[PDB]
């Protein structure tokens, strides 16, 4: 077991040929048992028996959240205004590449980098000739994740150069820890949507002289992951009134949180970057040569996990958001167009992947950053 | 039989071309049916102005 070097380069697994990777925050289970706890789990009883015989798909996830703290650490020593996006996304995903040592669809990045700008809140990667410097008064949210034989984390956080955004950094962070700590076993989402409500609204920001009120964007909301499938059909909000479904045992959720100085709704602004093949969609015919051969080429590339324009681009393949939009009408992906909010506001996001372990609620993307 | 010579021209200035080369071509064409032509015969297709 070697050691790390100062420019992130060694694979985790090479710092952990044991094949144990660092645990996440074991936490226990919320006491919503009208006053009784759940720390009646924590014993090494049948529930942990059960716990070991999943043991081996935890590790992934603790090696992939590992490689998401690296990674984020490495973009934070760095990071700093007036330098383009375009080679931050280069930076970040070489890193993680080399991080992670992918191998096909073995080991990867689950998902495009997201950084987005402003009133954008998500689902914006820059394409070929992008050309947007980064400002002193900006701030961006880093969205980008890890898999290992597809066990995907998904993780984000805000990054600021201006300290006039504090406030409400800070609002957006409690709201993600509260969520946090509000989930657990057996748990309606409209309870996890209502801790959020109630928690990130009792917060107040004064930017530039004028005194706005941190609403949540009801519009987007967290999910839940699933082999190889970023979305696995479920979502908890972060807003009042949503559904009432449970949360079981054996599962994964990632609880984003976004709030903004602006409408807390969202639309498409600008040209898409994100795009998804759909997981349930079958065999759907297709009349282009072109077509065809990009469909080959994202499912034997990119499967089912998420991609962008710049994956493409960087695979040699080019004159193909044509047949890019010819599989986007026949069903095949998804388009994730970016998300923006009204001119002038600005939106912060904080994300974390936990997980329902038997005995304990493990958030395995927590590190000493956030 | 002469040729006329006005004393004055009856319009103040020719008239315009409104039809010009931004209004020949109105944009170009992305269906299906398209793109084969592209590709396999060398060819563009274009919706244009009725009069050209
Ligand atoms: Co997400």
């Amino acid at each position: 077991p070697k050691v790390q070097t100062d420019p992130p380069s060694v694979p985790i697994c090479d710092l952990y040929p044991n094949g144990v990777f660092p645990k996440g925050q074991e936490c226990e289970y919320p006491p919503t048992q009208d006053g009784r706890t759940a720390a009646w789990r924590t014993t090494s009883e049948e529930k942990k028996a059960l716990d070991q015989a999943s043991e081996e798909i935890w590790n992934d996830f603790r090696e992939a959240a590992e490689a998401h703290r690296q990674v984020r650490k490495y973009v934070m020593s760095w990071i700093k205004p007036g330098m383009t996006m375009i080679e931050i996304c280069e930076k970040l995903e070489d890193c993680s590449r080399k991080l992670i040592k992918e191998n096909g669809l073995n080991a990867g990045l689950a998902f495009p980098t997201g950084c987005s700008l402003n009133n954008c809140a998500a689902h914006y990667t820059p394409n070929a000739g992008d050309t947007t410097v980064l400002q002193y008064d900006d701030i961006c949210k880093i969205d980008f994740g890890t898999h290992i034989s597809g066990r995907i984390i998904d993780c984000a956080f805000t990054v600021t150069f201006n300290p006039k955004y504090d406030t409400l950094l800070k609002a957006v962070k409690d709201a993600t820890n509260t969520g946090i700590k509000c989930a657990g076993i057996d748990v309606r989402l409209c309870d996890v949507g209502e801790a959020i409500q109630e928690v990130m609204e009792s917060y107040e920001v004064e930017i530039d002289g004028k005194t706005y009120q941190v609403k949540p964007i009801r519009n987007l909301n967290g999910h839940s992951i699933g082999q190889y499938r970023i979305h696995a059909g479920k979502t908890v909000p972060i807003v009042k009134g949503g559904e009432a479904t449970r949360m079981e045992e054996g599962e994964v959720y990632a609880i984003e949180t976004f709030g903004s100085t602006g409408k807390g709704v969202v639309h498409d602004d600008m040209e898409c970057s994100h795009y998804m093949k759909n997981f349930d969609v079958g065999h759907v015919p297709i009349r282009l040569p072109r077509t065809k051969h990009l469909l080959n080429v994202i499912n034997e590339n990119f499967g089912t996990l998420a991609f962008c324009r710049r994956w493409l681009d960087r695979l040699g393949e080019s004159k193909y958001l044509m047949a890019l939009k010819n599989l986007c009408d026949l069903g095949i992906v998804d388009p994730y167009p970016p998300l923006c909010d009204i001119k002038g506001s600005y939106t912060a996001q904080f994300e974390h992947t936990i997980l329902l372990r038997p005995t304990c609620k493990e958030v395995v993307s927590r590190g000493d950053d956030y | 039989r002469l040729r006329r010579q006005p004393k004055y021209p009856r319009k103040s200035a020719p008239r315009r071309n409104k039809l010009d080369h931004y209004a020949i071509i109105k944009f170009p064409l992305t269906t299906e049916s398209a793109m084969k032509k592209i590709e396999d015969n060398n060819t563009l297709v274009f919706i244009v102005d009725v009069k050209a």
